[PDB]
């Protein structure tokens, strides 16, 4: 067997190759008593990590080990993977090789310490370091095209050509879940209703998951907003405090295709999508139209894809056809990529080794993987 | 004898206790002389800071010296091993061995 | 001649063997004499784990191997370490 874990901001996913569906899934939060307890009986705990943390997080000052990407704190990071081989896994590290995922374009700090803790803190024979746009054009079962990643942490573009790559041709896009979660939270000021805590930061992202969903276009929902019969909903908090919403929910979403409101300069993901494929040759630009896959965290909600084939086809030339595949449970697309990746058996001897990590470096990740 | 580096002092070899904090320290005589700090000949100790291992550097104009300081609290079995310190200036490069040992 | 006794075993029941049909499931059951210990698996060629193409059950200090890939080129040995405890046994397969 092998052991997949996907790490990268707000969640941790553990679990095991051969299964579509993991066995641990966890915030990838550090809880610690932010008010000194004076009291006798208490076996004071100092550090929480886990779903634990969820249940006493009013008290709890929560800390995410992953920004932007990028590790703030190694040793969080070192409990957070102690905690998914050892509680929900209940495999050691000894026993297989353990794969991880990571985004295009990302410094080169956290490829070299990731794998430097994984040589001398967990240790395994082999490790390997895989790219999310290469995992789901896998599952995808398909060899050319060009691959949109969009999930938690930082939106990404990377096509590829018959196996050959282009890396003048890869764009990052800033867009994220999470980020959605940030103008969410900005939002509601301004309605009367304040969240500041990390703790109360997750209930709106929970809203937004079920209670936001996409309109065919946002202008004319967001003008017949000014009258809301049916546009506003009830939330229960476990305050057991209530939370209406209207126009608010559906123009979360919207900042994805609308950064403006988000306060960036870039253009939104039906833009940056174009601008990738404009940097391709127009040879190979034929099928990347049709091959345009979507993944990720924020990629959940239905209608999505009916937007962005829209959007897509008008600015896009007309002499292909533009198809967009968006099958459901893609939150969890990646995390399979690299379940399937692990299972090969020539994959296997494309593992960055112990041995060659000691003999050579860290600066041999890009030696061996583009 | 040996070549001459910049180091004044070399860092002497330490005992600490468990849980408790340990200080090393090098010397340097005279822009400001560049200290890195490495577990073995291939390992930085700079890119394993953190609870376990911090880094701090001062100067003393009086003596024209530098003072390089390497801080190691709540010490564990695994930090246990050989410790190598070089100090890198304008015109000489030079290194020093020394070990840091923690037991319970 | 042999030794006189063996070293401490791991393993409170040892996994006997067991005939299976090509495409037919097969299921071994072992038992450890530890429990809190985990239970590696091993075919005659490579290791086996709970993945693709084998499928391991464990509750307790109970362990399960179930697989379906087994055929005619899975006649051999099968050797199931558990902690410090060796054991091994054979797997016929019926053409």
């Amino acid at each position: 067997a092998a052991l997949v874990i996907d790490n990268g901001s707000g969640m941790c996913k553990a679990g095991f190759a051969g299964d579509d569906a993991p066995r641990a899934v966890f915030p990838s939060i550090v809880g610690r008593p932010r008010h000194q307890g004076v009291m006798v009986g208490m076996g004071q705990k100092d550090s929480y990590v886990g779903d634990e943390a969820q249940s006493k997080r009013g008290i709890l000052t929560l800390k995410y080990p992953i920004e932007h990407g990028i590790v703030t704190n190694w040793d969080d990071m070192e409990k957070i993977w102690h905690h998914t081989f050892y509680n929900e896994l209940r495999v050691a590290p000894e026993e297989h090789p353990v794969l991880l995922t990571e985004a295009p374009l990302n410094p080169k700090a956290n490829r070299e310490k990731m794998t430097q803790i994984m040589f001398e803190t967990f240790n395994t024979p082999a490790m390997y370091v895989a790219i999310q746009a290469v995992l789901s054009l896998y599952a995808s079962g398909r060899t050319t095209g060009i691959v949109m990643d969009s999930g938690d942490g930082v939106t990404h573009t990377v096509p590829i050509y018959e196996g050959y790559a282009l890396p003048h041709a890869i764009l990052r896009l800033d867009l994220a879940g999470r980020d959605l979660t940030d103008y969410l939270m900005k939002i509601l000021t301004e309605r009367g209703y304040s969240f500041t805590t990390t703790a109360e930061r997750e209930i709106v992202r929970d809203i937004k998951e079920k209670l936001c969903y996409v309109a065919l276009d946002f202008e004319q929902e967001m003008a017949t907003a000014a009258s809301s019969s049916s546009l506003e909903k009830s939330y229960e908090l476990p305050d057991g405090q209530v939370i209406t919403i209207g126009n608010e929910r559906f123009r979360c979403p919207e900042a994805l295709f609308q950064p403006s409101f988000l306060g960036m300069e870039s253009c939104g993901i039906h833009e940056t999508t174009f601008n990738s494929i404009m940097k391709c040759d127009v040879d190979i630009r034929k099928d990347l139209y049709a091959n345009t896959v979507l993944s990720g965290g924020t990629t959940m909600y239905p209608g999505i894809a009916d937007r962005m084939q829209k959007e897509i086809t008008a600015l896009a030339p007309s002499t292909m056809k533009i198809k967009i595949i968006a099958p459901p449970e893609r939150k969890y697309s990646v995390w399979i990529g690299g379940s399937i990746l692990a299972s090969l058996s020539t994959f296997q001897q494309m593992w960055i080794s112990k041995q060659e990590y000691d003999e050579s470096g860290p600066s041999i990740v890009h030696r061996k993987c583009f | 004898d040996d070549p001459i580096g910049l180091f004044v002092m070399r860092p002497q070899d330490g005992e600490v206790t468990v849980g408790g904090s340990i200080t090393f320290s090098a010397r340097v005589a005279g822009k400001p002389p560049v200290v890195k700090w490495f577990k073995g000949k291939w390992v930085d100790l700079s890119s394993k800071v953190g609870q376990h291992l911090q880094l701090h550097d001062s100067y003393d104009r009086a003596s024209k010296v530098y003072l390089f300081e390497l801080h190691i609290t709540d010490a564990q079995p695994a930090f246990t091993g050989s410790y190598r310190c070089e100090v890198s200036t304008k015109d000489k490069f030079d290194c020093s061995n020394f070990n840091l040992t923690v037991h319970e | 001649p042999e030794p006189g006794k063996k070293p401490v075993s791991a393993f409170s029941k040892k996994p006997r063997s067991v005939e299976v049909a090509a495409g037919s499931p097969a299921v071994f059951e072992a038992e450890t004499e530890r429990a809190g210990v985990k239970v590696r698996w091993q075919r005659g060629g490579s290791d086996i784990s709970a993945s693709n193409k084998y499928g391991l059950a464990t509750e307790g200090t109970r362990h399960t191997l179930t697989v379906r890939e087994v055929g005619p080129a899975d006649q051999g040995s099968y050797a199931v370490i558990a902690g410090s405890s060796k054991v091994k046994f054979d797997l016929k397969v019926i053409e």
